[PDB]
């Protein structure tokens, strides 16, 4: 990705051998930015819809004639609004983007009627999965705003259009964007862009209202589909030793019909739940969790134990072989996540919106045993765990018991 | 490089356009054989229809030329 500016804005294009193209457009527009609740959201969900050249319908329709796509979602650090099309059809889908940027009109019924419905929609087929709702409910634990503050918009604050008026005030500027273009030629994008978002307001960097304070503590919410539990560790300096460390505690299988080698996954032996490990680097702050969820809320209590031993034993002595097996892990995570368009445009998006220089998967670092053990050793004695439960929660266990 | 895709828009009232109507033009065609037929066959007892139009079909037409003897009409 030759990372360049055209007319003030950062634009980032890779040259491929495919019929294929996306355009992304990359908006530090995320929830840590988030005026009020749910409003990075409700802007995600905004996007597309009328503007003064063309409307919602007209867009749709023809969009339809090339056979384009479009995919939009929010994280807690960016607004991404891709598009995926042909080759040749990239000057549409630059004018497209610029035509959101500069000219979106916030119509009240469209919030009524379109918007708002469908992130409602969004939420819930996301809450079905009570691992989602689990991990949810840490961050908002352990961060307690900005970082903590939800993705996604909510039925008990509702957002207004002056709301959402307000922020993309703020977040449509040559200031907060990035386009992010693979299987572009970057010296065309550069050209298109520079002549489409010329006239885009320059604005000022959204910055998170506060600094990131961490927390620790616990979330019970009681729902009555399904189970889950995250324990999350809140992490001051995020160290990417803690990728490799959650690769290695793994909790997915590599394999069909199988329960897998790494010790989560080895810790639900006998029960029919699943865990992962996963880290969150946030720049800032970074977040450590482990979510087990299952059927049985007897099931993932016991789980729920042997999860945090498996942490304490790493903290004690990991092998060279486990060493090794982490970093291949690890190399192979960054490298799908460089693969997949909706990662992969983040990743860009961060280096050009922030300065956080990319790494490629093949200048992952290989952790000695000792570096993991030791990562892993202050995981295991963190004076703010946090402890989400999903479900019934009665059942469910609590911090002090872990 | 497209810059915008290609399309007209068809000329269209009531929701009909020219391209659509003229794949019915021959049903149409054929629901009025069907009523032209229906039609001719209800009023076949009417010798209106006998005399003008039925008995003056080629081969079949004397099917409808019929003559009461003098002998056997009262009128
Ligand atoms: C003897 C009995 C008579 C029954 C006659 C039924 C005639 C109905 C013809 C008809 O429905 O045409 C529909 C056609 C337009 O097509 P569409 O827009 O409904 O697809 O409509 C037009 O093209 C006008």
């Amino acid at each position: 990705f030759s990372t360049a500016e055209a007319a003030g804005v950062k634009v980032a294009a890779q040259d491929g051998q495919s019929p294929i193209s996306d355009l992304s457009v990359v908006l530090r527009g995320g929830s840590r930015y988030a005026t009020v609740p749910g409003v990075s959201h409700i802007l995600e969900k905004f996007a597309f819809q009328n503007t003064v050249p063309k409307s919602a319908l007209r867009f749709v329709r023809e969009l339809e004639l090339f056979g384009g796509k479009l995919y939009t979602h929010t994280t807690r650090e960016h607004i991404v609004l891709r598009t995926q099309f042909l080759k040749q059809d990239l000057p549409y889908f630059v004018d497209a983007f610029a035509n959101v940027l500069k000219e979106t009109k916030f119509q009240q019924f469209e919030l009524t009627e379109r918007v708002a419905p469908v992130a409602e929609l969004d939420l819930l087929k996301r809450e079905s999965d009570p691992a989602f709702t689990a991990l949810e409910a840490a961050h908002e634990v352990a961060f307690r705003t900005g970082l903590g503050n939800s993705v996604y918009a909510q039925g008990y604050s509702p957002v207004t259009l002056e709301d959402v008026k307000e922020f993309a005030r703020q977040v449509y500027a040559k200031q907060n964007v990035a386009v992010v273009g693979n299987n572009v030629v970057p010296a065309d994008l550069q050209q298109l862009v520079g002549t489409a978002f010329a006239d885009l307001q320059e604005g000022s960097k959204v910055t998170q209202a506060g600094t990131t304070t961490l927390h620790g503590g616990e979330a019970r919410v009681r729902t009555s589909t399904g189970n889950a539990l995250t324990i999350a560790l809140p992490i001051a300096e995020p160290k990417p030793v803690y990728h490799a460390l959650a690769s290695f505690l793994g909790g997915p299988a590599s394999m069909p019909w199988s329960v897998g080698a790494s010790p989560l996954a080895q810790a639900t032996v006998g029960t029919h739940t699943s865990v992962k490990a996963t880290y969150h680097n946030y720049g800032d702050a970074g977040l450590f969790a482990i979510t087990i969820k299952g059927d049985s809320p007897a099931e993932i209590s016991q789980v729920a134990h042997k999860a945090v031993q498996a942490l304490k034993d790493t903290g004690a002595e990991v092998t060279e072989e486990q060493a090794a097996r982490a970093y291949a892990k690890s190399k192979f995570a960054a490298a799908e996540a460089f693969e997949n368009p909706d990662s992969s445009a983040s990743v860009i998006g961060m280096e050009l919106l922030s300065g956080v220089s990319r790494i490629a998967p093949e200048n992952v670092q290989k952790f000695t045993p000792a570096e993991l053990s030791e990562a892993a050793a202050q995981l295991s004695a963190s004076a703010k765990p946090v402890v989400a439960a999903v479900g019934q929660v009665h059942a469910l266990p609590f911090a002090d018991e872990l | 490089y497209v810059k915008k895709p290609s399309y007209k828009i068809v000329p269209h009232f009531l929701g009909f356009n020219i391209p659509t109507v003229s794949k019915w033009i021959p049903i149409f065609g054929i629901w009025g054989a069907a009523a032209g037929i229906g039609a001719l066959f209800l009023i076949e007892g009417v010798p209106r229809t006998r005399q003008d139009i039925l008995s003056k079909i080629p081969i079949i037409g004397e099917h409808w030329i019929r003559e009461i003897p003098a002998s056997d009409n009262p009128f």
